[PDB]
């Protein structure tokens, strides 16, 4: 009973941890960006090797820290900072910069909230055209092997919902995931092997199992 | 140092052939669990 | 004590008390009626479809490692069927593999047979891309190899990883069965259509793959045959493929 | 120049042997004809 | 086409179709209640009794007589069937003897096997004592001879008298069977029993001796194996001790 | 998984799954009663002709072309039916053939028993007549040619025309079996009175020819046995002869 799909899977990990500044000279220091696949997080991956098909619904909460600079300049009297967090579906668009168009599209689902509360928390069904994800796909796309095109699930963007020359502060994320309601099929041997990649299943050949004395040696009982 | 059971193998007679055979011969070995087996306590496994 | 089997135009003799396999307890069909019932129109040929398709016969030696083929990409030039796989843009189809040799009371080894469902194999080298022309030459059975490959664009085919990454005496957890030269010499396995959509196509994607391992090595005394082949017979079952009116 | 069928064996594996058996094997064929059978238009034989 | 048996934390797989012999048809059993029902009080183990003891192999090639073993004295030191034996000064019981060989299908041989109750042996000299010692080594087998033994001390185990006076062709009024290898490898005696008295001692009396006779001689060729282990594995059944309160 | 049949003072041991083959479908039995109702009186002495009568043993080797009997005249010197064979005028019967042979699984060839009414056969030179001593030894077989014969009296005895100017391969049109030593080595044939009068002499007319051919060589390998004997067994069945009062 504690050998249950369920009670194996549904289980929360940090996946991500990037981290925003209010302002710099870069653009792309002042977002945190993470495409969502399950091949990226050792944590569960080796758990889903198990199977070859799956089928869940994903919850997902986040915690978010900030601090101010050492730079030169102190005696502030902030208010609370305000956080904005935008799921794209596949199939949406991506922005470039913080203040691009596409951080207000209707079809983007999105939250803000500003510190002191609860951590957010939002929660995804099964986007798939297909039936299932794939944990294992042997052949091309149309062209790269193993990767298909049902396996989309979609990016997270996270700025600052300040105004206009902000102060100088930087912030760090969290992403916590959470599988629910999991179904699997056809199960699989175990992997052998430690990961190299993140996209294939490339290996170095290693042992089947340690050695001992010989064919014959047990240990002295006690 | 195991406090656990063992199973050991022994010639009884040897090994008996006609003539035009191979000389050796293996055994091969297969594990698995009956049907009453429990498991508790869910934790990391220690193999990556 | 010999049962002889027809399909259209074929006919092979097994031995009736035959040990079958079915893949996880399902047998092939079609899809029902009405998953997709508005436009998408299904239609099977049924005709030359079932009707055994003999691949040829591997020779078996006191070193070989194993061989594989790629299901389908290995019916691909077996006349109608192939056909079909050019002319319609989808499908899907079940199979019954019968794997069979010939041997003397003065042989011994022992074979593994399974068929491994979306067997995707790994690089010889780690930072790079597995071309598809080794992964599959049709109907000739790729080899595996008793020690670690090298090169580029090579598959990593030593026999104890199989090519996956996983340890070899896992693989009974797929639909297998073993071949004990000291008892039996056949094996039978049906499988079903195993996907995550209802159909798909048929150059892009390989759904599964016959592996067969020797274990034991094959060995022979003074004046035997020095070998043992293996003959490989495939029948597709409840084919079906997309509209065209 | 025939429009008939044919059969045809192939070696799928070859033949495994123990120690001490003769080298060579042999196959015969028989043929015989099924229930219905038609013939038409008496004729001469042409063999003698 | 296998059997398993299974007796405490024993377990050894014999074949079903295995042909039993019981002694002279009789089962064995406890003594009932009142034979001596006033102040001689019995009591059973049972629980490290039932299992199977396996002694270890013989090798069996060309030039082999026989062997034999005294029951008990053959138990005593095999775990709480001998320390029984220590404790308790009374006793009987009833055995189950499965023989059993691992030849091939090119060996060639035939072996006798038999118990046989009170098997009084003579001495090697004429005008002697035989010795305790040469009538048993414990859970090692003796060893008869294909020629007249002398010395002193030595049990007469010429194998053509088995060591008793008699004609050794005519050991089969005994409960017997015959092992041939071109057929079974396997034998089964079931064995009650058998005394003048309800219970006896068990270090003074040698109730029965079983004895293994190859009559045919094992031969072989070429590269075949040049002997053949036998394996006795002994169940005690039904035993029972005297009261100690 | 061994019968015993017993005919007077004869028995001998087959086994209870051979196959049987009667030789058109009929039994033998006696001629009924009034067809020749008058005066023409038949009689059986039915005592030492039902008894199991056997030849000798023939060689078989590498080069053998084959053996043949003339029934009857190879019963003529054995015992009883070969007395009544000289008092009696008239006379018909029906047999049963046992065909047996002793092998190894190290010996392989094959066998054609069959049994062919008037085997009338040709002479070696074209223009010429066949001598009754080159046709009969008597219990003694007659061997075929692997070669054509010459000579004057000689029969044309090359095996593949059987001394009849047919094919070999067709004297599955006679009531026949084969003997495979992979598989069974035994053969039965029961044969029925055939001839175009109710009865007729037994010293002028030969009824039918055991003949025995062997179409795959046998062969062997380093130790074995260099040959194969075969064993035939007669019983004649409802035999009748006329009345001599």
């Amino acid at each position: 009973s504690e050998s249950s799909i369920e009670n194996f899977l549904c289980r929360s990990a940090c996946v991500y941890m990037g981290e925003y500044h209010t302002t710099n000279t870069d653009t792309s220091k002042l977002f945190a960006s993470w495409t969502i696949n399950a091949r990226r997080m050792v944590q569960m991956r080796r758990k889903l090797e198990l199977f070859t098909y799956v089928r869940f619904d994903m919850e997902v909460t986040f915690v978010i820290t900030s601090k101010q600079d050492q730079g030169t300049q102190l005696g502030q009297d902030m208010p609370p900072l305000t956080h904005q967090i935008m799921y794209i579906p596949p199939g949406g668009p991506i922005p470039k910069s913080v203040t691009d168009y596409t951080w207000q599209t209707s079809t983007n689902p999105s939250i803000f909230w500003t510190e002191g509360n609860a951590p957010p928390r939002m929660s995804i069904p099964f986007i798939s055209i297909g039936n299932a994800y794939s944990n294992f796909y042997d052949g091309w796309s149309h062209g790269v092997y193993g990767y298909n095109t049902l396996n989309h699930m979609g990016q997270i963007y996270v700025r600052h919902v300040n105004g206009s020359s902000p102060l100088p502060m930087t912030s760090t994320v969290r992403m916590y995931f959470k599988p629910k309601h999991v179904k699997v099929w056809v199960p699989r041997p175990p992997r052998l092997c430690q990961y190299k990649n993140a996209s294939t299943v490339n290996f170095t050949p290693t042992n089947i199992t340690e050695k001992r004395q010989s064919i014959n040696y047990i240990p002295e009982t006690v | 140092y195991t406090s656990a059971g063992n199973v050991t193998c022994w010639y009884q007679t040897g090994i008996v052939v006609p003539a035009g055979t191979p000389t050796s011969c293996s055994i091969m070995c297969f594990v698995s669990a009956c049907n009453d087996f429990s498991v508790r306590l869910l934790k990391d496994t220690p193999f990556i | 004590r010999v049962r002889s089997i027809t399909l259209g135009n074929s006919t092979i003799t097994t031995q009736e008390s035959a040990n079958v396999v079915v893949a996880y307890g399902r047998w092939p069909e079609y899809l029902k009626d009405n998953e997709a019932t508005a436009e998408d129109q299904p239609t099977q040929p049924d005709v030359a479809t079932c009707r055994f398709y003999t691949l040829e016969s591997v020779t078996w030696e006191r070193d070989s490692p194993g061989w594989w083929w790629k299901f389908p990409d290995a019916l691909k030039d077996m006349g109608l069927f192939g056909q079909n796989m050019y002319y319609h843009y989808l499908g899907r189809a079940g199979y019954t593999i019968h794997v069979q040799c010939n041997a003397s009371k003065f042989h011994q080894g022992c074979l593994m047979v399974v068929c491994v469902p979306e067997a995707e194999m790994g690089c010889s080298q780690v930072d790079g891309t597995v071309n598809e022309h080794s992964l599959s030459e049709g109907e000739t059975a790729k080899k595996f190899a008793s020690t670690s490959t090298n090169g580029t664009n090579t598959v990593q085919s030593i026999v104890t990883n199989a090519g996956m990454g996983v340890g070899v005496g896992n693989l009974t957890i797929f639909p297998h069965q073993w071949i004990n030269l000291r008892t039996n010499n056949c094996a039978t396995i049906v499988m079903p259509y195993i996907n995550n959509v209802p159909m798909d196509n048929m150059f892009r994607h390989h759904n599964f793959t016959l592996m067969i391992i020797p274990f034991v090595p094959l060995d022979y005394s003074s004046d035997s045959s020095t070998y043992v082949p293996i003959t490989v017979t495939v029948a597709p079952m409840c084919a079906e493929y997309n509209g065209l009116r």
